[PDB]
């Protein structure tokens, strides 16, 4: 199918493990995130937040779609929806997983910029330059994920209608590349911007003042829940590419597991997703 | 509706760009307080930095604008005017060490200090304690002690305990020592070196602000 | 020495010989006032919205 | 407060002039500017008009287009370029400032002007009831004057202006809202109206006061000045 | 001669003071006032919010015109605000920042400046150059600047915060008459409706009647126990409010020079920083340092309303003479209109 060879299985697990954490999920993050939203809105509106807010935003719209997700597990690679529920989904899921992860850069960054460079221009920046800069990091995302949006109806099964666009189809194309990138280069740009802000903190200062590495451990916590979160996924996917290069051609001899593997370690995604405001803004004081 | 109110909205969107270009150059340049007694020590502290009523001194440092203002001059009640200066990045506190054999003194400057730093206008921002006459401080010690001034001290007579007992005294008047930090220093012939520990005092509470203002903090 | 105390007890003095009056002359003056002037006050009651300025 | 303008002369037609005007004793930056001309015969016209921030700029439908005015705040200079000039384009034009703020005094300055020669609807009607009014020193004069459309605008500010020229010398500001005396205007000049219609009272009339009389409405920007009653002493 | 006879004479007449003082107090106003009907709750709304400020408000001051009004700021600007369209009139760039003081004109040609500064800067609005200029600068004082109210175009009274109140000439800019009345720092000034007498409150606890013209002040009221934080002339002009960091809010007669009533309450425990009366004198409005304003009956002593839109401490509030609206000014760096 879609010109390609793509190599979907079935395996009778995903209806045992997925059910339970997605719905775990769901509750600790429908609490989560929408009442610290809740929050924002109610509660002052400088540049230092309204990038947290974009990240709130986006993670709300993450689960508040899961439902078809669940729908599609619960009765397992059983798709009743029409074409517009099924690429309006996954246009979601991309853009919202897309959104989070710039957003935590951005944040990153604004932290790096605070304490390495407490002397420049970026730190007192305008209310108006922040709202352009999340239009514009929203915008990217937007067209990055616009291609999706134009493909064709739920995908076939011999039976059952299914559309992922994972697969483990041996084309190589672009966007589980870029999927791989939004992994790689935003994971070294924080590991830089924290490396250097440790550099830069504990040098001078550190020694006392409680309250700095109450922050400092959160940044820590922030960087290892991001590695232990996103890695699995993506070590999974080097390895399905790895097959995809010495196999494939020849009818895959049952890759199997390996794809089952990715879409249970998927759950990491929507775990970091609900934790999210508990790390962020919870774990503020202010 | 209006038809000659227009050209008076338009006055007021210009007054009110220029009012925000003033305030964004005023947040970029940091305030500092000066305050202490003894004109001596505050005339030589404000003269050691390289380039009537309050006296205002502007003066830059590694591409960043300072602002001083002296208020010893002012001879007034602090009760009803030092609430003026709550978005004060710093304050600079100027003691002579050589006080404590004049009359007395070196107890009005810690009554003085205890009472700065208790305020609760500066519940937040930090104090840096500048110790002024260190070659007459230890001049002073060789022929006086400190102990007169200082019937607690119980000590060796030498310039470096006598100093670290004057610091541990001043320090301990903070109340609030977990929510402001005082950044002591001892005041050397040499010029650079003091503008430089002001920088660095003022880096670190920018730092601190950046990170509250951010949430970390 | 007598300007800052001579002084001091020539004008209280001074003040001591102004004639007063009784406290419900002046409290039944002050009701007066405002009586007299309660309809003039925009405050005190309500004012129609054509006549106020700063009506929407 | 002196506003020197220059760029007269000889003009061939369809050609182009860039005037010039300079500012000083004041601040240029602050104040608006109109530019006004004069008909050999005929009173004084707007041609243009420049905001302090160097926006809204406003133009007559008779020179909509064809003129362009540019302003120079660092150089404290004002400058009217205009191009393809026809043989009505012909007048003595002037430079006028301008503030407009609750309690300002607009048109109260009236730059002294440069001659040029060149060799050969929808806007609010100013009906002047008389052209010319004999007059006698110590008498007391009335001037009327009738509009198209009411200048009583719904804030209860009505606007209208007085102007007078004396032979020889540029124009100078009078009264504005018809309830207000400019700097220097003597306090026996006294103006009224309802609304609609406009009454100049000179009473203890001067020698100095001899020239002739003009009006203004500045409800619709398209201004237009009156026909003008001249004084014969 | 000695202090042992002086300060003893100085109590035998304080003591001669107080004992007429209880003889003529025969029935206090609370009483007397309970045969009118309550004003009852006050609503006000926000009709205007005043913005553009980037520092801590702390002094405004009413037109005689009751339409525009000047603002002071610490960020070293004073705005004149068109209240009607809050438009943004005229933006002074003051030389020092350290500002908590201003006045207006009653004719509207100039607006007086002042704070930690020893100079009440005056400046001109009505000049033909069109820009604002210093008129003048007076400085002959040697405490900080609290407060300088306009006399006329020009005679100006200021109080500094030494113990000395003098009143300045525009024209030749010297003392024409110092108050040394005061043993402690001067805080609030106000003028009578006649431009005739003016009070000035001090740290002493104690607010004295000044003559304009006379130069010796005539009666001195030491009900408050805290320093005296604020000052106002009754309408009529036979009486005066007070705000003091006691938290209760004492109003003393020019005649009977007694305290008539004490507004306090309980919850209120923080100092009251500005007070006004309405054009009628009966709604006394009272700035507290809380974030909220209180409005209380000058002769009930009941809490007619509050006004809760502020975020910070309110650091001024002004009536206008027409009274159709009342200016609250804080530390939110912002101004609103209520009425
Ligand atoms: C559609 C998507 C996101 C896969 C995909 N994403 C991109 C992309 C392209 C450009 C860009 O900037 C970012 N992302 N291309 O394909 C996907 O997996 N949906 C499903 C899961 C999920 O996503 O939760 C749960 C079950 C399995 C199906």
């Amino acid at each position: 199918i879609d010109k390609k060879n793509c190599c979907v299985f079935r395996d009778d697990f995903i209806v045992k493990v997925l059910p339970p954490v997605l719905g775990l999920e769901f509750i600790f993050g429908l609490l989560g995130n929408g009442l610290a939203l809740w929050i924002f809105c109610f509660h002052s509106w400088k540049s230092s937040r309204i990038f947290l807010f974009n990240l709130a935003v986006a993670d709300f719209l993450l689960i508040i779609c899961l439902p078809f997700l669940m729908d599609n597990y619960v009765r397992r690679w059983d798709w009743k929806f029409g074409d517009i529920p099924c690429r309006l989904m996954l246009f979601m899921l991309a853009m919202n997983r897309q959104g989070s992860i710039i957003f935590l850069t951005v944040v990153a960054v604004d932290r790096y910029f605070r304490v390495v460079h407490p002397h420049h221009a970026l730190n007192k920046i305008s209310n108006r330059t922040a709202a352009i800069i999340s239009c514009l990091l929203w915008g990217i995302t937007i067209g990055l994920t616009v291609h999706l949006l134009k493909k064709k109806m739920p995908i076939q099964n011999g039976g059952a209608n299914l559309c992922s666009s994972f697969s483990i189809c041996h084309t190589f194309q672009w966007h589980e590349a870029m999927f791989l990138l939004e992994f790689f280069l935003p994971l070294g740009i924080i590991l830089f911007c924290s490396a250097r802000i440790i550099w830069s903190l504990r040098q001078r200062q550190m020694d006392r003042h409680a309250k700095i590495k109450r922050a400092i451990t959160f940044i820590m916590v922030v960087a290892i829940v991001f590695v232990i979160c996103f890695l699995p996924s993506v070590v999974v996917r080097i390895r399905i590419f790895w097959l995809l290069h010495t196999s494939g051609t020849q009818n895959c001899e049952v890759y199997r597991s390996v794809d089952l593997a990715f879409f249970i370690t998927l759950s990491f995604t929507y775990m970091n997703s609900m934790l999210d405001p508990v790390v962020y803004y919870f774990s503020s004081p202010s | 509706l209006s038809a000659e109110d227009k050209a008076a909205v338009e006055r007021s969107k210009m007054i009110d760009r220029n009012l925000r270009e003033d305030g964004e150059k005023a947040a970029r340049e940091v305030k500092l307080l000066l305050l202490g007694a003894g004109e001596s020590g505050k005339s030589t502290i404000v003269k050691q930095m390289k380039i009537t009523g309050i006296v205002e001194t502007h003066f830059t440092f590694k591409d960043l604008h300072f602002k001083m203002f002296d208020v010893g001059a002012q001879r007034s009640e602090r009760k009803k005017w030092i609430h003026c200066f709550e978005g004060v990045t710093a304050i600079i506190f100027c003691v002579a060490l050589s006080d404590y054999d004049l009359v007395n003194r070196m107890h009005e400057s810690m009554k003085l200090f205890d009472s700065i730093c208790n305020n609760k206008w500066f519940t937040d921002t930090s104090i840096i304690l500048f110790l002024n006459k260190k070659d007459l401080f230890e001049e002073k010690i060789k022929k006086s002690p400190l102990t007169i001034c200082y019937p607690e001290y119980a000590g060796s007579n030498t310039y470096e305990e006598a100093a670290a007992y004057i610091q541990c005294q001043f320090e301990d008047l903070n109340k609030r020592k977990d929510t402001k930090e005082i950044y002591t220093h001892f005041t050397c012939s040499t010029d650079t070196k003091n503008v430089q520990f002001v920088f660095d005092a003022v880096t670190d509470v920018i730092i601190k602000n950046n990170l509250k203002d951010c949430g970390l903090f | 020495s007598i300007a800052q105390a001579r002084k001091l007890v020539e004008q209280l003095k001074m003040e001591a010989n102004i004639d007063r009056i009784k406290v419900s002359k002046a409290a039944a003056d002050l009701m007066a006032y405002c009586e007299a002037h309660a309809k003039e006050d925009p405050l005190l009651t309500p004012v129609p919205a054509s006549e106020n300025p700063f009506r929407e | 407060v002196q506003l020197v303008e220059s760029g007269g002369g000889l003009v061939q037609p369809g050609g182009s002039r860039k005037l010039s005007c300079s500012a000083s004793g004041f601040a240029f930056s602050s104040f608006g500017m109109h530019w006004v001309r004069q008909a050999p015969e005929k009173g004084l016209e707007w041609v243009a008009y420049i905001s302090s921030g160097s926006g809204t700029i406003y133009y007559a439908d008779t020179v909509k287009g064809r003129f362009t005015i540019s302003r120079d705040d660092p150089k404290n200079t004002l400058f009217l370029q205009m191009t393809s000039l026809r043989s009505e384009d012909t007048a003595m034009y002037y430079c006028v400032r301008s503030i407009y703020y609750y309690g300002s005094s607009p048109f109260d300055f009236w730059g002294q002007g440069t001659t040029l020669t060149v060799s050969a609807s929808a806007d609010i009607v100013m009906t002047q009831a008389t052209s010319s009014v004999p007059v006698t020193p110590g008498e007391s004069v009335s001037i009327s004057c009738r509009s198209s459309k009411s200048l009583l605008h719904s804030n209860g500010n009505t606007y209208l202006y007085w102007f007078l020229q004396r032979p020889g010398q540029s124009p100078q500001l009078l009264i504005y809202r018809m309830s207000n005396l400019a700097s220097g205007v003597p306090d026996r000049f006294s103006g009224s109206g309802s609304g609609t219609a406009f009454t100049l009272t000179i009473s203890r009339l001067e020698a100095e006061d001899v020239g002739v009389y003009y009006c203004m409405q500045h409800l619709e920007y398209p201004l237009t000045f009156g026909a003008g009653t001249k004084l014969e002493l | 001669s000695e202090l042992d006879q002086l300060r003893q004479e100085a109590e035998q007449l304080k003591n001669q003071i107080r004992d007429a003082r209880k003889a003529c107090a025969d029935a206090t106003l609370s009483q007397i006032t309970n045969n009118i009907d309550p004003v009852g709750r006050i609503q006000m709304r926000t009709r205007r919010t005043l913005r553009g400020h980037l520092a801590k408000i702390y002094a405004m001051h009413w037109g005689t015109d009751s339409r525009l009004l000047v603002s002071a700021s610490q960020d070293g600007k004073l705005i004149i605000w068109d209240s009607y369209t809050t438009n943004k009139v005229h933006a002074i760039p003051l030389r020092s920042s350290w500002v908590m003081t201003c006045a207006y004109a009653p004719s509207g040609n100039y607006v007086a400046c002042g704070g930690l500064d020893n100079i009440c800067s005056i400046y001109n609005l009505k000049t033909r150059e069109g820009n604002v200029r210093v008129s003048r600068e007076l400085a002959g004082h040697t405490g900080y600047l609290s407060c300088c109210r306009f006399l006329d175009d020009n005679q100006i009274v200021t109080s500094s915060g030494d113990t000395t109140c003098a009143l300045w000439d525009i024209e030749t800019g010297q003392q024409t008459t110092t108050f040394t009345g005061h043993t402690g720092d001067v805080m609030s000034l106000s003028l009578a409706p006649d431009t005739r007498l003016f009070v000035s409150g001090a740290c002493d606890a104690s607010a004295k009647l000044w003559d304009v013209r006379e130069g010796m002040c005539r009666q001195t009221f030491t009900g408050h126990e805290s320093d005296i934080n604020a000052i106002c002339f009754f309408p009529n002009g036979n009486a005066f409010a007070t705000g003091s960091d006691d938290a209760t809010c004492r109003l003393f007669d020019l005649r009977a020079d007694q305290e008539l009533m004490t507004y306090s309450h309980d919850n209120i425990i923080c100092g009251i920083t500005s007070v006004s009366f309405s054009k009628s004198g009966r709604l006394l409005l009272a700035g507290y340092d809380d974030f909220n304003c209180n409005v209380w009956d000058a002769l009930k002593a009941d809490r007619a309303g509050v006004l809760a839109g502020h975020d910070n401490r309110v650091s001024c509030l002004g009536v206008t003479d027409d009274g159709m609206a009342v200016a609250t000014g804080s530390w939110d760096s912002f101004l609103k209109i209520w009425n």
